[PDB]
């Protein structure tokens, strides 16, 4: 254990299998992925893997991780999986740290994929959280423009409160991810590591380790239908971002005209205030039902989550509810 | 000692308040995430957190009363105690017997310290014009007090005193497991969990009482937002409760100190016998 | 729960904050109010707990036009305690129109410190009958925390004044405020000075500086009255399972107090029992006799000794007492205090309803009828003349004093089927 | 990405000052500003860095008519910053004006650091209301920075005035500075005089020194809240995500801020949450309560008792509070710092958007409408009456912020399906 932990350096990897993989830095991973983004909506055959390691670079010695060992960061390079002719560049992109020296015998590909199933969940609530957060940016944003209008004030208040029991559910996962998934199984990681005296113990921990991750997390065989829910509640956040935009390609735009046409002026503007009566029913009638089927997915998730594992899930199930909101609805 | 036999009285006087209103529902109505939280709530305020070991401690019910000893309509004030793990080499003393006859016992402690509580509650409701009542509710609450007191310091406080003397002069541990089941023994059999009836005697006259406090809060709260037909219940509430004390008398003289309960119970010697026995 | 203390008049603030002196060499702080590591107890039912290392005692400090309150400052327990409620007459009418006009702020002072804990179980009223600025005020604010708030228990520390005959307005003033004790108080712990006085002179020889020391005495009582619930005992350990024993009727409050170390300045149950039961080791001065009585233990008490001890009574006829009930001697035990120097470890209480007492009220009773036959003793204050201008009110108050006598000559004997 | 910190103000500039000590203190530089080899930690988002070995705070020093500025001269900290900002009124108006008229050059300053570097974020306004040169000014370039740019946020540290009735002039300011602050800043970091006062007359002993005093307050609070960005935590550890989940309407942007340690001149979690709830450990002054909470901590903190205590007080029924929403507590860990002495190791933040200080609007609300009546303190100067010949912006500027307390008035209940 002495000679593999500073002749191979064992240890500083297992500190970057944490920081890299399982998000356990942090800064470097949402720096990467401000950068990323025109990138990834794009189909990924349009991408190729030097542009990643490129922009890779800027991220690396912007952010703290240039700090720590040149081994560590030499091995945190890009991977993409193999391609489809329909594609997209947040559907295959991986982060590969690799494992040299005769470390394989401590560190299985079959960790590797478990590993690479956990970055994928932790990838898509990472991608959705960004989305939702501009949804508060247009909000912040395109309001205070729209203040010579306050017709559009129902619809725009009924957006405004559909944002913020998002901003509740992705402000409710993303701890029970935390403290309960990457804090309480590190805890006991690192306990086991620290007393135990031979290899056989330390691998037989990191086993039961990553095993009680695949139970936490909503990856194992039985939950897969709480995945499927989950999945739902994801669809109406990135749906979102394409039916408030589709307000301002035609209410911010008749303000700036109607400004022209003041300026004209230092018989139009009736029919402009007309396709508004046309208009606004149809938005307001698609956001309600949109709201609804939002709510009724959540609920039966809710629902779905009471017969779960005993104690493990049943945490989860306190997280997204603590006002009794699905039981004063329900 | 210090859970079971109550020896931190403060953990109890704040978990009673917090858990009654929640504990008092029928089976099947309560959820354990709900009651573990405000029983390991209870203890970690309380001044009980000291000791080491405060997570041993779990909550279950019985819902098969004393009968067992040889519920199904209501729970936490019929079916409800603790049980107090054990590890491998301290499950060769107290083992399952042990805790189960220790369960016996508390929870027949539970309903006294239970009642009484009721009456001091219904006492701070209220603070020609009928009075009666007032009698009947310092009569019973003096006698459960009385009952709570003698077992605390005739039993089981002086038994645990000899059993700190007889475990330090062991010598081997046959002699603590014989220590052990001779404490046991005597607490069990000189409290009420003895008689071959069992005394339902007490378990009615405990029984009249809460119907009691049950019946006087419901009029009083109805009055102040008939008054001889409320009378008759309360009249034959204190004949009952007469009748029944006068039968646990009888059942005590007849079976040879332990006439101690009545000294206290009636210092002048007044109701001492209202009928000649044989 | 939580229990607010709350102090008028210039003695009661000196006794309380001598009891909170007391207390401070009870409790693990030090006179700066920081803690120490040497220590079970409780310090929640009179102390705010912050992590300011100085706990607040949870008292309530108000005062007209303070004079011995800057005595008060000078201290080192100007640190323990800062709740900023310190703001500046002669008979009870007069001080009951001043604390009429001011009860807005005074009353936000209290409104503060019930917001600012969740749990409120009682409120202990430190004041001194017939004391000129405590007298009135205390009453009127008396009236209105019962009239606030009816869900919580009402206690009282008061000393009675007695002279044996000099204040003229005296017996007007003690009856008005009894008046307002037996109908807007649940319990009261009455004391006099003159028996305080007479064990203080039976100990010492002191004549001129008794006040010094009689303080000292009323300190011990009431750090000994709350021993049990400081300290978690398993009975009575809350204020209203204390109260629920100790009435047996509703116009009866009034507990006789006695402590069994005379001076302090080996032992069974049987010889303080004993030593208990005697009228010079009770603090409070035709058949007279207790209705029930409640003895509580502090001290290294072998539990099978107390059953023999109370057998010992039994068998004595010291039990000359006869009312109408069942509801017997009581024996209570809780623990010596640990953590301070405690000489005489064995120590007794006594909390007991006699009617002797009532002799003492009638003496009230007698005063102001000759001063009400007189009429040139009321001193036609004016304020007292706007507030009561036919003083009929006195009268009223005479009138419900008359049938507390006549309740307690009837509560004497075992014959209570019939109110009296 | 980086934020620009403006401070204006003299009481502004102090604390901006203060701030800087605080966090140069905090950051491994020395007073001169070189670097020392102890040290994890950025010093990107508020410190340029150059290697001249002394980087630069990101601060904009804007005046007028310096006086403190020289005190702020004779420092070590001198070499801390010169990017040569220093410039040479009464009233909102005035001070409106003498903005308006030199706009460009004070705008080429803000072009000048907005150029130097190539990422931004955010805009902190460190500013006093109605506090004379801060006042008119602040709201000027407030609306400015806002108008120029609208892909950045805006964030305000301010003060609020409150002395209990002297400035007549001052619910005109603040009433148009509040407009100001609604509409041309994304979220307002709300803080007043009163409340801190009233803690530090608790915790120290101060009547006259009281501004050196809570400015120390003051900045413990501003790096407290800025512990998460600089040093990298997971959640919110970026403005924008930090101001998305504290938002549920984008009328209410004011952000409650407290303190556990009330004063440091072992723990578990659901100790210092419950003694965070408390109004005492709160330091902003009919049914009013929380929308929704942010609660901070910095500390060694165990992570599965965060679970346990936010359990806790889900029992405790300390959640009397009700809006219409699901939206609810929130809990955030974060580091303690290293590298400085670090005594009072758990320390809390809360983050929330109470409707209490709605009550604080409408005093201001009260005011300026009496005074609007008598028509004798409005002081009538001449730019004021250049500005705005029939005081008619003031009058808009009532309705807009009585549209603000009737929208803050159906926030508090349940029923906000429609609107209030």
């Amino acid at each position: 254990l002495d000679v593999l932990n500073k002749k191979y350096s064992l240890l500083d990897h297992m500190q970057a299998m944490r920081r890299y993989l399982l998000l356990g830095q942090g800064d470097f991973i949402r720096h990467l992925m401000d950068l990323l983004k025109p990138e990834l909506v794009r189909p990924a055959t349009t991408l190729y893997q030097h542009n990643l390691t490129g922009i890779l670079e800027t991220a690396v010695r912007a952010t703290n991780a240039q700090f720590d060992s040149p081994e560590i960061l030499r091995r945190l390079d890009v991977r993409l999986l193999e391609v489809s002719p329909g594609d997209t560049g947040w559907d295959v992109f991986s982060l590969d740290y690799h494992v040299d020296g005769p470390i394989a015998t401590v560190f299985t590909r079959e960790c590797m994929s478990h590993y690479l199933r956990v970055f994928n969940f932790l990838w898509r609530a990472k991608r959705m959280e960004y989305i939702l957060t501009d949804i508060r940016k247009g909000h912040m944003c395109n309001a205070k423009l729209l203040r010579n209008m306050p017709e559009f004030s129902g619809v725009l208040h009924q957006c405004h409160i559909l944002a913020s029991e998002m901003v509740h559910f992705i402000h409710q996962m993303q701890y029970y991810i935390t403290f309960e998934v990457l804090e309480c199984s590190w805890d006991e990681l690192w306990n086991k590591v620290q007393q135990a005296q031979d290899l056989d113990h330390i691998i037989a921990a990191h086993e039961v380790f990553l095993d009680t991750i695949i139970s936490r997390c909503l990856l194992d065989s039985d939950s897969r239908a709480l995945l499927n829910q989950l999945r739902a509640v994801f669809d109406q956040i990135i749906e979102l971002q394409n039916a408030q935009d589709a307000i301002y390609r035609a209410a911010l735009e008749e303000l700036q005209r109607r400004l022209q046409f003041e300026e004209k002026k230092k018989e139009e503007e009736n029919k402009r205030i007309g396709e508004f009566k046309e208009s606004i029913p149809k938005m307001c009638s698609q956001l309600r039902i949109l709201t609804h089927f939002y709510q009724g997915i959540v609920q039966q998730f809710l629902v779905l989550l009471t017969t779960s594992s005993d104690e493990s899930l049943r945490f989860l199930s306190f997280r997204l509810d603590f006002n009794e909101h699905y039981k004063a609805r329900e | 000692k210090r859970y079971f036999l109550m020896d931190q009285g403060d953990f109890f006087v704040h978990f009673m308040d917090l858990a009654e209103e929640e504990l008092r529902k029928p089976v099947e109505d309560i959820t354990p995430p709900r009651l573990e939280a405000l029983l390991e709530l209870a203890l970690r305020m309380s001044t009980a957190n000291t000791d080491p070991f405060k997570d041993d401690l779990k909550i279950d019910l019985m819902p098969h009363d004393l009968i067992t000893q040889l519920e199904l309509a209501l729970s936490g004030l019929e079916a409800f105690s603790f049980d107090y793990i054990v590890k491998w080499p301290l499950s060769l003393i107290i083992n399952r017997k042990a805790l189960t006859r220790y369960q016996m016992l508390f929870r027949h402690m539970f309903y006294c310290k239970h009642v009484e509580r009721q009456l001091c509650s219904v006492w701070i409701s209220n603070k020609q014009w009928f009075a009666g009542a007032f009698t009947l509710r310092q009569r019973m609450l003096n006698f459960v007090q009385n009952i709570q007191y003698y077992m605390m310091f005739e039993v089981m406080e002086p038994t645990w005193h000899i059993l700190e003397k007889n475990l330090k002069s062991a010598s081997n541990i046959d002699d603590v497991l014989g220590h052990h089941t001779g404490f046991l023994d005597t607490c069990l059999k000189d409290c009420m969990l003895t008689n071959p009836e069992l005394l339902k005697v007490f378990s009615k006259l405990m029984s009249v009482c809460v119907m009691f406090t049950n019946c006087m809060q419901k009029f009083t709260q109805s009055m102040k937002l008939l008054v001889s037909g409320f009378e008759a219940t309360i009249n034959k509430f204190d004949k009952n409760f007469s009748a029944h004390l006068l039968d646990l008398l009888a059942r005590l003289s007849i079976y040879s100190g332990m006439a101690s309960v009545i000294s206290r119970l009636d210092f002048n010697g007044f109701y001492t016998e209202r009928l000649e026995r044989l | 729960r939580e229990i607010i203390t709350l102090q008028l008049g210039q003695c009661g603030n000196q006794i309380g904050f001598e009891f909170w002196k007391q207390l401070c060499a009870e409790h693990g702080i030090s006179p700066e109010g920081i803690v120490e590591e040497f220590a079970t107890d409780r310090k929640d039912v009179f102390f705010y707990q912050a992590d300011d290392e100085h706990y607040i005692p949870r008292a309530v400090l108000l005062d007209l036009e303070p004079r011995v309150i800057h005595s008060i400052l000078n201290s080192p327990y100007a640190k323990l305690y800062n709740p900023e409620n310190i703001y500046l007459g002669n008979n009870w009418a007069s001080g009951f129109s001043q604390g009429e006009k001011i009860h807005e702020d005074i009353f936000d002072i209290i409104d503060r410190e019930a917001d600012g804990s969740d749990s409120l179980e009682g409120f202990v009223l430190c004041h001194s009958i017939a004391g000129g600025t405590g007298s009135g005020l205390g009453s009127y604010l008396l009236e209105r925390l019962n009239d606030r708030y009816p869900k919580k228990l009402v206690q009282t520390y008061s000393v009675f004044p007695n002279q044996d005959e000099d204040v003229v307005v005296q017996p007007y003033n003690s009856l008005l405020t009894l008046k307002r004790l037996t109908q807007n108080a649940d319990c009261v712990v009455v004391l006099d000075n003159t028996a305080l006085n007479r064990i203080a002179t039976d100990r010492l020889h002191i004549q001129n500086p008794s006040f010094s020391q009689i303080n000292q005495l009323v300190s011990t009582i009431m750090s000994a009255s709350t021993t049990t619930l400081r300290y978690p005992g398993y009975m009575n350990n809350d204020l209203i399972g204390l109260i629920a024993s100790l009435i047996p009727t509703p116009r009866l409050h009034f507990l006789m107090t006695g402590y069994t170390p005379l001076t302090t300045d080996k032992t069974t149950v049987l010889d303080v029992m004993r030593r208990l039961l005697q009228p010079k080791n009770v603090m409070v001065s035709t058949n007279h006799c207790y209705i029930a009585i409640l003895n509580i233990i502090q001290g290294e008490v072998d539990p099978t000794q107390v059953h023999k001890s109370l057998q010992r009574i039994r068998e004595r006829k010291l039990a000359n007492f006869i009312p109408w009930g069942p509801a017997s001697i009581q024996v209570a035990l809780s623990r010596k205090s640990p953590y301070l120097p405690s000489a005489h470890r064995v120590s007794g209480l006594m909390m007991a309803n006699h009617t002797s007492i009532s002799s003492l009220f009638e003496r009230t009773c007698r005063q102001y009828d000759k001063l009400r036959k007189r009429e040139a003793f009321l001193e036609q204050f004016r304020k007292e003349d706007m507030f009561k201008d036919n003083f009929d009110e006195m009268d009223t108050s005479r009138e419900i004093v008359q049938q507390l006598i006549d309740e307690y000559h009837a509560a004497t004997r075992p014959d209570y089927i019939s109110w009296g």
